[PDB]
RNA sequence: GGUUGCGGCCAUAUCUACCAGAAAGCACCGUUUCCCGUCCGAUCAACUGUAGUUAAGCUGGUAAGAGCCUGACCGAGUAGUGUAGUGGGUGACCAUACGCGAAACUCAGGUGCUGCAAUCU
RNA sequence: GCUCAUGGAGAACAGAAAUCUCCAGUAGAACAAAAGGGUAAAAGCCCCCUUGAUUUUGAUUUUCAGUGUGAAUACAAACCAUGAAAGUGUGGCCUAUCGAUCCUUUAGUCCCUCGGAAUUUGAGGCUAGAGGUGCCAGAAAAGUUACCACAGGGAUAACUGGCUUGUGGCAGUCAAGCGUUCAUAGCGACAUUGCUUUUUGAUUCUUCGAUGUCGGCUCUUCCUAUCAUACCGAAGCAGAAUUCGGUAAGCGUUGGAUUGUUCACCCACUAAUAGGGAACGUGAGCUGGGUUUAGACCGUCGUGAGACAGGUUAGUUUUACCCUAC
RNA sequence: GUCUAAUUAAAACAUAGCAUUGCGAUGGUCAGAAAGUGAUGUUGACGCAAUGUGAUUUCUGCCCAGUGCUCUGAAUGUCAAAGUGAAGAAAUUCAACCAAGCGCGGGUAAACGGCGGGAGUAACUAUGACUCUCUUAAGGUAGCCAAAUGCCUCGUCAUCUAA
RNA sequence: AGCUGGUUCCUGCCGAAGUUUCCCUCAGGAUAGCAGAAGCUCGUAUCAGUUUUAUGAGGUAAAGCGAAUGAUUAGAGGUUCCGGGGUCGAAAUGACCUUGACCUAUUCUCAAACUUUAAAUAUGUAAGAAGUCCUUGUUACUUAAUUGAACGUGGACAUUUGAAUGAAGAGCUUUUAGUGGGCCAUUUUUGGUAAGCAGAACUGGCGAUGCGGGAUGAACCGAACGUAGAGUUAAGGUGCCGGA
RNA sequence: GGGUCGUUAGCUCAGUUGGUAGAGCAGUUGACUUUUAAUCAAUUGGUCGCAGGUUCGAAUCCUGCACGACCCACCA
RNA sequence: AGCGCCGUGGCGCAGUGGAAGCGCGCAGGGCUCAUAACCCUGAUGUCCUCGGAUCGAAACCGAGCGGCGCUACCA
RNA sequence: AUGAAA
């Protein structure tokens, strides 16, 4: 029963967010933002994949919301709801006015049309440009196809032109492959629950130590 | 029946027609608005001078 | 707001020429004479057929009046006024403001 | 409604500085100023007092008159079609220098002192300034600086 | 236009009108007090305040 | 060079944790009759400079120190932007030509200087 | 002279929150309010003294016509306060908090005039303020008209047309699921891309020195997003019956009841009883039910005259002999 | 029976009948510039004047707080001019007094017009005779209806119809 | 009658505005601007819709949020005299387990009314004669002070008298018309689903403007007009209509 | 033809906006009585109309799916 | 669709920044053979929810939820 | 004022 998202696609208007201005929204029907074995840890994910844009706008919350589930659906369908960490890298923080009119004939008596065009808000949308990643994954090669194929779903889901990449990055890192594994066979690493601390040449000598000791027993 | 509210349209061509003239500078300006203590002494050093100079040259 | 009853203020008296006392009292505006040359006009102007004559004032909008002071200088009499702010209530009688206090 | 105050449009402006609030340094005041100086606006949002109007705000001007803490101040005003002269009583802490015409007179007394030389010697002062001329000749060399031949690089995503 | 009804509050007695919405009609500035009660004589209600 | 007083710029000067401190100077410190102020000679006023201590303040050094500052032949001629085009594209947008050109990041360095006067082995 | 919010650690009653004490505390408080700037031996809190919220008039800035009003800024000559003093102080830390003429009134000057000369009342003057115009550069002010009039207006509405197409309608992509089992025979939620202008909005370009304004009747023509009929394909099609889909608009798509009706709902036949366009086709082609003047009735609203896409009833439908088309 | 001649002949007006109101002639209603003027009136309450409603039959409920009309005056309310007093040299000012009217208080609905909401409850459930409460000047009585008054509404049931 | 309509010969020269402020002001006026005419003082400059050098000011883009404020995702590691509790047990600031808080550093995403930072473009000012230096005259101002300030005497400092370029004359006044419904395009941009929508910013145009191309068109591209001739081009094109 | 609201024990009604269905009526038993009635106590009953994500996890989050209850629907 | 009102005990209705009123209903006692009525007594109100300002709110200003009302004309 | 059924 919605308005179509040809009608709120364009970056056309400033963000407009929720704010102590605003102060009252129709909260989103997104929730969650992390699926999969999001406890998963770095070396058990190595793989990691993306989604990305090629337009410059506006992306609902009930379509990330509806290609969040087809992801997910595929992957622990085929897989297992243990076998990857899928992460969402956009949050809808925007916000979409309408000046609703009416849907009757006969409302010409009382409409007033333009005058009062400030629209309320009706929903959230994110803002989205090139490049700036959609949705990310974390997995293995054999789980590969499988997390492309449910990332073909959400392309079918969101409107324009989204491609696929398989990053040459170890997990969700900024970290190249065979970087990261001279330093995890080396010891500038230290996990975390999900992700990873790392060992500066800066600081406290004594804090390193008590961290990271086996790079200072090489 | 609404109407054009505003526009700084053309306006600039107008003025730069005849437009933006300097203000005339001029010597010895005026002491309006001068520390009126200032504009005091500075009338009786003036009669000095001028009766110096008279009598220098009379 | 608050006043007191005396204060000590210049008066170009003539001869005080500086600060001297001065009673305060308020500014009341003064009762109208007949026979003042707008009065004696408007009677005449009023007078007979063609009824009001003269604009007459309804579209009020001021909840306020400015409040004005006489000073009476204690020594010289020489009276001065000065004129303050709109203020809905107003006082001289002044039980000061003591901070330290309860509610 | 429509707001057109005399601070209006001006937070940023007056926002004094990052790291630099409360009081003023010294040489604020320390400094002199007599007729026919030239100076700057900018003005100092921790003095509320003898300020200028924002249009004045990172202007430039000339002194006219000087009392006790405050000093003032030609403008000059495009108001439709002319230059109207303005004059400003403003206080010192908005007021600065201009360093333009410190080094104006500097090049001045140079000037001078090329003449008096020239005066000394005749030997063609050559006093005014000159652009940027266009460069000459010369020969370039290739010892220990050969040319390393160059060329494009092909796309890589760098993701 | 309004009709207005209104009861004269001192008597008790009813007061109706009826003007345009967008004229300026008069208010007072009426506000409550309380004040405590000690010995009635005649009429005059036997008031007093905290101070 | 050190110290004190009055200072300019007001973090290379700050913050934290420790180490040291010749002399002199500051300081800590001792006292309450006197002017003075306090609930209280703690603060402040006054007296001695005696009793004593450099522990603290104060000064400096250390810290793969936090912070600050500078520089980069680090990122990045990127992002953004001015002008031109009967340029491309469905469009969003983009590339090209003449031009200007960030910040973040990455790495390297530095951690108060200095004026007037007086004084100290 | 002090330094706030907050937090931590303590002290009987006393607890999360009562008062006191220590540490950190760049402001995370407070400054009459709106918001924003500004402020840390202060502009905040406390304490002491005061009345510069004073007088004279001018200059300057803002709004700006460089007019006024309002507010503010910096000085000169005075009188003052406070402080040891520098100094600061012409209302509020800055940014808003307000008002001309005529009249009336008050303060000042104890000055001018009252015109044959005087005195005294009274009146009128000059300088400066108030009493107020908020439609705030400032008239003194209730309605209706369907019995209506006029000057004009497409600068401005109601039809049609035009751009747009949210909404109305139509068709796709993808496929969680349904379908005994199986996503796709058939349907296809959540999401999404498009089309059309047959709705209804939005807009106001044309049209107010008039484009005759709903429907029906009549009558032709056109589109297809095909209801039927012709030929075909697919099926959860055994046959019959049915559903989906293609070329296809050649051909046809009713009679009636009620309603002004479009629409809707029923009856019945039917091969089938599909949707729409042509100035929402068509009034010098009809009719005039309806709408849409004037009469009149009811209800509600109104003090009332009078109002009501609220209901009912009654209410003049002009001319072609010209050109074109036929 | 009469009307909108020249777009409306009707449910509209009238009508008889019902009811109300004023008036005893020094008057009621109305007229007129006035006037030794006039219409009702060559009249006299079974009459003149002004209203409403509309044959007959039956019946006309509750509200006088509001607005009007009207009756009190027993009143420190308000209270003009003329008139009185005091002050003043006078202008003049002030005070007192004070007509009607208004105000105060009564009456009046075949005068204008008005005539409510909310909760709980019955041995199936539903419903609510009953009860409670806020409030009004009093809360629509008899009686009548989707009627020319009823949005929703093509109200629900029946009948008439094949529909 | 602030409203409609009409307003009579030729040519030449110049040539607009639909914007500001006030008005019971919104179909109108006053004012300022835009434009004409009369000229006036002087004679190449007290200029410039411009650049450079130097100096300032801005707080928009962009960027950041392991930097402040505000919002926000997920983990881990901890403090429980510490919120809820589950257990061992009599309970014990006793022991254990769990769970929301708070702390720690880490991570993902953001801000027209957040920001350390921070452009491009636009914008102010200086670039000398009314100046620089030296000396000393004035004053009731200022200074402890013949100290300073302001204005000056006298003298010196020229051709490069203080960067570039151009200047078609520079400057100055008076008076007055018409106008005060505006629109289109690029780029920025607010409202709106959107609009040949409404509304602002900069510039250029149309109006008031024809010619050549866009078949066609108020505005686009090219170029702006006395009458003619000769050539060369623009934009656009060269199958035919159509010159190639 | 849409826009909204709701469909909870045999009946009715809260429900909790997320983790547990609670109240009433009814019924069965009990108490009561000479036995009944009413009255008191106690259990009975609950996928809350079909699939989704799923808060670890779901009636209640909300997506659709059959029932109803309202508000709207030429025109001149 | 736009605008306005209101949410107070079990019920109804008052309530005004220093902090909740009344009646009826409830409970207890007494009279009565028992229940009524009656007499003596007491209690009960997250003031629709969240947030804010305030030294402190039912009140005062935002957010939401609900029950209602008013608008709806010229075509 | 009322006082359940046999
Ligand atoms: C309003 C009230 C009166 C008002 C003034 O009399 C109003 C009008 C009088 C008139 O008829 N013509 C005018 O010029 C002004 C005045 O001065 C105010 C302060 C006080
Ligand atoms: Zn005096």
């Amino acid at each position: 029963a919605r308005r179509p998202a040809r009608c709120y696609r364009y970056q056309k208007n400033k963000p407009y967010p929720k704010s102590r201005y605003n102060r009252a929204v129709p909260d989103s029907k997104i929730r969650i933002y992390d699926l999969g074995k999001k406890k998963a840890t770095v070396d058990e994910f190595p793989l990691c994949v993306h989604l990305v844009s090629n337009e410059l706008e506006q992306l609902s919350s009930e379509a990330l919301e509806a290609a969040r589930i087809c992801a997910n659906k595929y992957m622990t369908t085929v897989s297992g709801r243990d076998a990857f960490h899928l992460r969402v890298r956009v949050h809808p923080f925007h916000v979409l006015r309408i000046n609703k009119m009416l849907s009757c004939a006969g409302a010409d008596r009382l409409q007033q049309g333009m005058r009062g065009a400030w629209g309320k808000p009706h929903g959230l949308a994110a803002r989205v440009d090139i490049g700036q990643i959609i949705f990310s994954v974390r997995t293995k090669d054999s789980n590969k196809d499988v997390v492309v194929e449910g990332l073909r779903r959400a392309r079918y889901k969101f409107p324009g032109q989204q491609k696929i990449i398989l990053s040459k990055k170890w997990g969700f890192t900024n970290l190249d492959r065979p970087e990261y594994l001279k330093k995890r066979e080396a010891g500038e690493v230290k996990d975390d629950g999900a992700f990873v601390k790392f060992l500066s040449k800066k600081g406290s000598l004594e804090n390193n130590i008590r961290e990271f000791p086996e790079y200072f027993a090489a | 029946a609404k109407s054009k509210n505003h526009t700084a349209h053309n306006q600039t061509r107008k003025a730069h027609r005849n437009g933006i003239k300097k203000p005339k500078t001029y010597k010895y300006p005026s002491l309006k608005g001068v520390d009126p203590k200032f504009r005091r002494n500075h009338k009786h050093a003036l009669h000095g001078t001028a009766k110096a100079l008279a009598a220098a040259k009379k | 707001v608050n006043v007191p009853k005396t204060r000590k203020t210049y008066c170009k008296g003539k001869t005080c020429r500086k600060h001297t006392q001065h009673k305060v009292t308020q500014y009341k505006a003064g009762k109208a004479s007949l026979f003042a040359q707008g009065k004696r006009r408007y009677d005449r102007k009023q007078s007979g057929f063609g009824g009001q004559t003269k604009p007459v004032f309804h579209k009020k909008a001021k909840t306020t009046k400015k409040v004005v002071l006489r000073l009476e200088c204690v020594k010289c009499k020489t009276r001065a006024q000065l004129t303050l702010k709109r203020c809905k209530h107003f006082e001289l009688g002044g039980e000061k403001k003591q901070k330290g206090q309860a509610l | 409604g429509k707001s057109h105050g005399y601070r209006s449009r001006t937070r940023y402006m007056f926002q004094r500085d990052f790291r630099k609030h409360g009081a003023v340094h010294l040489s604020t005041y320390l400094k002199v100023y007599k007729v026919g100086d030239i100076v700057d606006i900018k003005a100092n949002g921790s003095i509320q007092k003898g300020m200028p109007h924002k249009f004045y705000q990172g202007k430039t001007g000339v002194v006219y008159n000087v009392t006790k803490s405050s000093v003032g101040v030609i403008i000059n005003k495009m108001v439709g079609n002319r230059y109207l002269e303005k004059r400003l009583n403003l206080r010192v802490e908005h007021i600065k220098h201009s360093k333009c015409r410190q080094e104006f007179l500097e090049r001045v007394k140079a000037n001078a002192a090329k003449r008096a030389e020239a005066k000394a010697q005749g030997v063609a002062v050559q006093l005014k300034r000159q652009p940027a001329q266009p460069r000459e000749s010369r020969i370039v060399s290739t010892e220990g600086n050969v040319p390393q031949t160059l060329a494009p690089v092909p796309y890589e995503t760098f993701i | 236009k309004v009709h207005l009804v209104a009861i004269d509050i001192f008597t008790g007695k009813k007061l109706e009108d009826l003007s345009p919405s967008t004229h300026n009609m008069e208010v007072p500035v009426v506000k409550r007090n309380e004040y405590q009660l000690l010995d009635i004589d005649d009429g005059f209600l036997s008031l007093m305040n905290m101070d």
